[PDB]
């Protein structure tokens, strides 16, 4: 493409410093734009650069080097509302703007009191049905996709209770089969040890 | 703001008779650009008449140049016309060899 | 020596009588080479200087198209001042835009600049700073409020800081052979007696670029600026500039008076005696 | 800002589709971007000033008209798969400081109408063992057997649409990997504290936006017509 | 190069 960015995808902890490059193969251009895109949004602008050095607005510091066609965005304190899709966005010589492929940000929160633990949820109108539900679990444990073709096992979710400032993190699983346990389920991922079973 | 063309008539080489030349109308200092400007050989207005690019300085007032290739004579005189919104009658300047 | 990029723009509304007529031209210092006519048959930017003809055709799409969009700007912008005015929609009104850049013999930027002006007179203009505006009368504060929040002077000492010299300095590389050469003037003087009492006596400069020239007389040293008539350089048509200059003297004193040359082409002053 | 119209549509191959974009920036300029995975933004079509278009980076297929200086719309005469990508609008200026984009318009353009399905919703009451360690309720509600993938899901408790203690599965998952034109399937959170939800007078309905069939559409089999619907399920506290 | 901004009066 005429603009390379990189890296591909990123993963940084609540607190560090995510930093992100943007180079452009054609060399008749003059400015430089970074744009935040939420999944599912509109690209909004974070900030711009045109002239070598640096630019600081709150956590965000901007560098361009001009010699080298190099654009670097840079983010300090990272917060969980950070993890969206940036994107890259280079001046032609037509004055029409030249799209990376974007960069996705990944930030971890710090679950601070981790207490992991599955149940069993049944459906209101009547109970053919059941669930098993892997909640309040830590960022380490990592989700892995469902084995048995029987039953899907949802991707993880990082819940906000905003009232009560609590986040916690989720997976759902479901069979339509009635062999189907809690304690069988979820055998595909890495369940820590101190997980709670009703 | 209307401000009154002004009016020069010349030649791009210093004139001699049976030999090719440049007759030329500059007409600068004007505004608006609305303006219609003619040359005249013996009183008849020249067809092909060529004219530069508009432009203006900077006190925004315009500048333009009419020119056509003539061979002057020791008879035939030579004069622009120039119409212009601030002109109540058209101006005629008479096309004066060393001026 | 020093060098200059300067692009004019006229926008004149034909109220009526169809769409705003748009013409640009751009010089370098002193010699024109793009032309863009809204009413011309071509609808593209075209040369009109020689060194600017090895440009590729990429070149001339996009300032064609970029051109354009300055004429459908202005559009607008001729509908938007009629309205601070107040004006007659029938009645047709200008707007002229001039910018560009400068640089030094080093090739280095000196000074960039951005003016636009209604009707004649100054509207709004981009200070020697590039980072305010200095509006002229109370219908430029509502451009420059809807110009400060929308960051324009940024955005237009991008171009002056970046894009502008870059390709000034490009073009006087294109075009050493004619845009870094001095064509000094063919000086030579003239007598006409106006009677058999006093006699006109004019000084010419023939062919000389650029423009700048500076012709004064002198009355045994003394500068006869107040009985001098002085004519508006004025150009040939190839390019080159001629000036003349005139003063009425006696019959038997025109060796009293000197008229002398100045041009940058010259080494030194030139003196003319007749 | 920047508004566009339709933000989803089902389309068929060699249909007619159109999209309009409106604009109150008053800016010069409009644009017409795709966002595909891997490309990034490529631009469609823009316009200058109102009567004029210019095509883009990727104009085939495609059809601009500028009629004002509002108003900026992207027509498909012909609509292939090929099409199916997320089409966003831009308003802006020349040597502009910004590019303001629309909310953007999800567009899906199958061959066939006959794997369109609507979602089944079923909402699952919260387990005692977690109100009683944690002291918190949660709600799961499960949408399967829906395509194409643009559904929405929200949560309405007495009424009121909830954003506190609700967070959805950012990708749909397929029920059937292997085969094309899987059926997806969606699913969704509701935390909240537990004596709210032993209060019997308390309502909780899970709600899922269907974007399908359109009225004009036309279907001549037994089963439902797939139509661009609602579909919910609803659970009521209980002291138990 | 053609270099106006464009941003409208």
């Amino acid at each position: 493409q005429k603009v390379q960015q990189s890296p591909e995808s990123l993963i940084v902890p609540e607190g560090g410093m995510a930093s992100l490059n943007c180079t452009s193969s054609d060399r008749n251009v003059d400015y430089f734009w970074w744009y935040r895109q939420h999944s599912g949004k509109s690209p909004k602008m974070l900030m711009s650069i045109f002239s070598n050095g640096e630019k600081e607005e709150g956590r965000f510091t901007v560098h361009l080097n001009k010699a080298s066609l190099h654009t670097s965005l840079h983010i300090r304190d990272s917060q969980p509302s950070d993890s969206a899709l940036y994107l890259c966005a280079a001046r032609d010589s037509n004055y029409q703007l030249i799209w990376g492929s974007g960069t996705k940000l990944i930030i971890k929160p710090d679950i601070q009191n981790p207490d992991p633990a599955v149940y069993q949820l049944r459906d209101s109108k009547s109970s053919d049905k059941s669930v098993c539900l892997f909640t309040d679990f830590d960022s380490q444990t990592n989700v892995s996709q469902s084995k048995d073709s029987d039953v899907y096992i949802t991707d993880k979710c990082v819940l906000d209770m905003r009232s009560m400032d609590f986040k916690s993190n989720s997976a759902v699983a479901w069979s339509n089969k009635s062999d189907f346990a809690c304690a069988n389920a979820f055998n595909n991922s890495i369940i820590p040890e101190d997980t709670f079973f009703p | 703001i209307q401000r009154t063309p002004k009016i020069q008539v010349y030649s791009r080489h210093p004139a001699e008779n049976g030999k090719s030349n440049f007759l030329n109308c500059y007409v600068s200092g004007f505004h608006p650009s609305d303006i219609e400007v003619d040359l005249l050989k013996n009183g008849e207005r020249i067809e092909k008449v060529e004219h530069s690019d508009l432009s203006f300085s900077k006190d925004w007032s315009f500048y333009l140049l009419y020119y056509t290739e003539f061979t002057p004579t020791e008879k035939d005189e030579y004069a622009c016309r120039v119409n212009h919104v601030t002109l109540s009658q058209p101006k005629i300047v008479k096309w004066d060899r060393d001026m | 020596g020093s060098h200059s990029m300067r692009y004019f723009y006229t926008s004149v509304s034909r109220p009526g009588r169809g769409e705003p007529r748009f013409i640009a031209v751009g010089y370098v210092d002193d010699t024109q080479f793009v032309r863009f006519d809204s009413d011309a048959a071509s609808q593209r930017m075209e040369p009109r200087a020689p060194w600017i003809e090895q440009e590729g055709p990429e070149y001339w799409d996009q300032e064609t198209r970029n051109v354009k969009a300055q004429s459908q700007t202005d559009r607008v912008d001729l509908g938007t001042l009629r309205g601070y005015y107040n004006q007659s929609e029938d009645g047709s009104h200008t707007i002229q835009i001039m910018y560009g850049c400068d640089v030094g013999p080093d090739g280095r930027f000196l000074r960039g600049y951005r003016q636009d002006a209604y009707d004649g007179k100054d509207y709004i203009a981009l200070n020697e700073d590039l980072r305010s505006w200095t509006a002229a009368d109370m219908a430029a504060q509502i451009t420059k409020r809807k110009w400060e929040a929308a960051h324009a002077a940024e955005q237009q000492r991008a171009y002056l800081e970046g894009r502008c010299v870059e390709w000034l300095r490009r073009y006087l590389e294109n075009g050493k052979e004619t845009l870094q050469r001095t064509d000094p003037p063919k000086t030579h003087m003239t007598h006409h007696p106006i009677s058999d009492h006093e006699a006109t006596l004019r000084c010419w400069a023939l062919g000389f670029y650029p423009a700048e020239i500076t012709l004064t007389w002198q009355r045994d040293g003394e500068d006869q600026t107040q009985d001098t008539e002085l004519v508006e350089t004025r150009p040939a048509g190839d390019g080159t500039f001629q000036k003349w200059v005139a003063v009425v003297v006696p019959s038997g004193q025109e060796q009293r008076y000197t008229c002398h040359v100045q041009h940058e082409g010259l080494p030194k002053p030139l003196t003319l005696r007749w | 800002a920047v508004t566009q119209s339709p933000r989803n549509k089902v389309a068929v191959t060699g249909g007619k589709v159109t999209l309009s974009c409106n604009q109150t920036n008053n800016h010069n300029n409009m644009y017409w971007y795709r966002q595909d995975t891997g490309h990034g933004l490529r631009l469609i079509h823009y316009s200058y000033g109102a009567g004029s278009t210019e095509k883009g980076d990727i104009p085939d297929g495609y059809k601009a008209s500028r009629p004002s200086q509002e108003n900026f719309s992207l027509i498909l005469e012909l609509a292939t798969p090929s099409q199916t990508s997320v089409y966003f609008c831009a308003s802006g200026d020349t040597g502009g400081y910004e590019q303001y984009f629309g909310p953007g318009t999800r567009l899906t353009v199958l061959e066939d109408l006959k794997n369109v399905f609507p979602p089944e919703v079923a909402v699952f009451e919260p387990s005692e063992a977690e109100i009683s360690h944690t002291q918190k309720a949660t709600l799961v509600c499960l949408a399967t057997g829906f395509y194409p993938d643009h559904v929405e899901l929200s949560w309405w408790v007495n009424g009121k649409e909830v954003h506190s203690g609700v967070c959805t599965d950012p990708q749909p998952l397929k029920e059937q990997p292997a085969l094309n034109d899987s059926r997806y399937a969606l699913s969704s959170r509701l935390r909240v504290s537990a004596t709210f939800w032993q209060d019997p007078r308390n309502h909780f309905r899970c709600q899922v936006q269907f974007y399908g069939l359109s009225e004009n559409d036309e279907w001549t089999q037994d089963r439902a017509k797939p139509v661009t619907q609602i579909v919910s399920a609803e659970a009521w506290g209980r002291a138990d | 190069v053609v270099g106006a901004v464009g941003v409208g009066k």
